[PDB]
């Protein structure tokens, strides 16, 4: 099936610049058109622009066609989204779209595909990796991880490399007093469980290049 | 740039409810008109194009229509996994524009959360900064309330809430209450509880720790 | 007893949109169905009899469709007096019923809150107790944060927050944060102050006093 | 024009009794059929029952027929509601209503809150909020049980800018609300600011001056 993955996303300075990149599978990328549509945190989707499979129509949003600039690389099967002169209100999650649904004489398309996104955000403060704490349980027993203390987001927790998916809660980050955020991720889990099974949560912090596998215990 | 207009912005219906969502276009669009499906921390999903047309494995209970100006998605019998954000898009002319979103929302029976406490780690002790954690686990609706008392005195300001979306399979929530102390405040008190107050619950619940 | 289901339970909408709100019966009830009316902290009031026909006084944007089990309610085009909810009501079969309601709520642009404090009253602090009120007026979304400061330094006391429903010409809220201490609490400090961060505020509000000034 | 003006509500103890009366003016109160309607607190409205302009025909929903008895008296154009043995559960705003058209209840009371609880009645104290373009001013309305109370201006005759807030229940089990209201500050020297504290259940009633 068709495969869209984005990356390049991260924090950047107000004024600056930065690119991002599409890796795609399962389709012939050189006999599409490819998009990229926005969201800013907590708001509503804005496309961006759209390029044909030659690059001979590349066409914008009117407002930001002056600091974003659409290319791909056919050879490649990589689309890419040059921003520059960033503002805060650039800060959003950056999707790659593969439209189709023509048949039509006119330009008329629906997005089929979408990846799953890159958060890009416009700051001018600085990285921080997260300190991971244990919070370690007391019928049904909660454990989790207190991820605290870094910038900017994204951080992806997971429990045993995957293998525990169910009962898990991962909470929206918190932007705390200090300017830096937290958050906590927990699970449910069988008391009888608790002395007999290992429970690991996994907290990667791709900005600040931090990897932590933290053991709770009771 | 067409501007696309849908209401309600907002709205709460149960399980097996007929559900009708408008969208309204600043100009004739003819028929250019697409609906997607944000579900909670993942991507939109295209559900209907031309109008009325539903994309390869889109459930039947989807349905759209209208023309020209004014547009209708409906669900025709609510699940819980339709719990997400909808948007209509003009694809008429450039730049293609969105309406701002409809949140749909789940209302379920009362489901009183499951609580539980959580004392700051050793080793963010050896930080010199305390973080003490009250979960309220799986309930609906999503108003409750969490207060803190250190050595049975209400807190205020020092504490940060966090709630989850709406789980797709069980329509509940999950909040997160963390109460930050520097270890010097920390050290002072012996008592450490969250007393919660949910619509679910007939008294209180409080889950408390001795340091 | 004819059981009555509305739906949806709740909306937000904009003014000027055409909001709709369907009824069902358990049974057939003809056309036996009326439509009520209840604003914030008021008594129902009968906007629809009949299925369809309008009460004297009621606005004409107001209309009712349907018959046996399925039955609508409509606002041609949303006005802030509109916030309320909503109760269809079967008059076919004895027990009277009524649905569960509609609770209509309005979307709106950022309104920021005028913020006021108030020290406690002499008559007050002579009974023993303090209450330090801060008031956040007339905002938009309901969402604000109101912290209490006593000598610059955060508050960690009693205080308890109440909102009041959004308002029929304006569609804002307002908020109050009471601190409650004891008279001699009140007393080890001198500056006490609530600071608000709402949407509409690009930087922190602060209101304050002086204990004794 | 038609005014139903419901009253005896309050304080119930589990398993107590009470009589609500509704009585009215600006119709011919003989001539026509008679309702009780309760809400349960942030809850959807119930329908009591009903009574015919001679008695003969008193219907209600089958479920609260141990709990209520509804009467009338056309000499005093009044109409009764005798609450039995209440439960926790019958905790609501009573409403008088007045059906017509031939099944529509087209007049309706603002309304009288019964509190079925083990607690006792508590007047409230009131205290002022006062001030030092526009300027605002209030009545601290505290310790109170059961709800609710009433807070008008100046007797009724301000109404604008006006904002009594919803009661909270303190850790004392006690409640506590304000009312406030904005006015102009070149206003605070020239206008006296009165706030007119009404609860029935304890019938207590408060005037306070607010002054800056
Ligand atoms: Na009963």
């Amino acid at each position: 099936e068709v495969q869209l993955v984005e990356s390049g996303g991260g924090l950047v300075q107000p004024g600056g610049s930065l690119r991002l990149s599409c890796a795609t599978s399962g389709f012939d990328f050189s006999r599409y058109w490819m998009s990229w549509v926005r969201q800013a945190p907590g708001k509503g989707l804005v496309w961006i622009g759209e390029v044909n499979p030659d690059s001979t129509s590349i066409n914008y949003t009117p407002s930001l066609k002056d600091q974003f600039t659409i290319s791909r690389d056919n050879a490649k099967n990589t689309l890419y989204l040059q921003m520059n002169s960033l503002r805060a209100e650039d800060t959003a999650v950056y999707y790659c779209t593969r439209p189709n649904y023509y048949g039509s004489r006119y330009h008329y398309y629906a997005m089929d595909y979408w990846g799953q996104g890159t958060l890009v955000t416009v700051s001018s403060a600085s990285t921080k990796g997260p300190s991971v704490f244990p919070l370690a349980p007391s019928g049904t027993a909660a454990l989790g991880c207190l991820v605290k203390d870094y910038f900017p987001e994204p951080v992806t927790v997971s429990w045993n490399s995957g293998a525990l998916t169910s009962g898990v809660h991962t909470f929206p980050a918190v932007l705390q007093s200090s300017g830096l955020y937290s958050l906590s991720s927990v699970v449910t889990v069988p008391s009888s469980s608790l002395g007999t099974q290992t429970y690991i949560c996994n907290v990667n912090h791709k900005p600040s290049n931090t990897k932590v596998d933290k053991r709770v215990e009771p | 740039d067409i501007q696309m207009t849908q209401s309600p912005s907002s709205l709460s219906a149960s399980v097996g409810d007929r559900v009708t969502i408008t969208c309204r276009a600043s100009q004739d669009i003819n028929n250019y008109l697409n609906w997607y499906q944000q579900k909670p921390g993942k991507a939109p999903k295209l559900l209907i194009y031309y109008t009325s047309r539903l994309h390869s494995g889109v459930p039947s209970r989807f349905s759209g229509s209208g023309s020209g100006t004014d547009f209708t998605f409906t669900i025709s019998s609510l699940q819980p996994e339709d719990i997400a954000t909808y948007y209509c898009q003009q694809g008429s002319t450039l730049p293609f524009t969105f309406g701002q979103g409809t949140k749909l929302e789940i209302k379920r029976t009362v489901a009183a959360p499951s609580v539980f406490i959580f004392p700051p780690s050793d080793e963010q002790l050896k930080s010199g900064t305390a973080s003490v954690v009250c979960l309220l686990n799986n309930f609906y609706p999503r108003e409750a309330k969490v207060q803190w008392k250190v050595d049975n005195a209400l807190q205020s300001g020092n504490s940060q809430e966090s709630v989850t979306e709406q789980d797709s399979k069980d329509s509940t929530y999950s909040l997160s209450s963390t109460l930050t102390l520097s270890k010097a405040d920390y050290e002072k008190h012996k008592v450490y509880a969250c007393e919660v107050t949910h619509q679910g619950l007939s008294s209180p619940v409080t889950k408390s720790f001795n340091r």
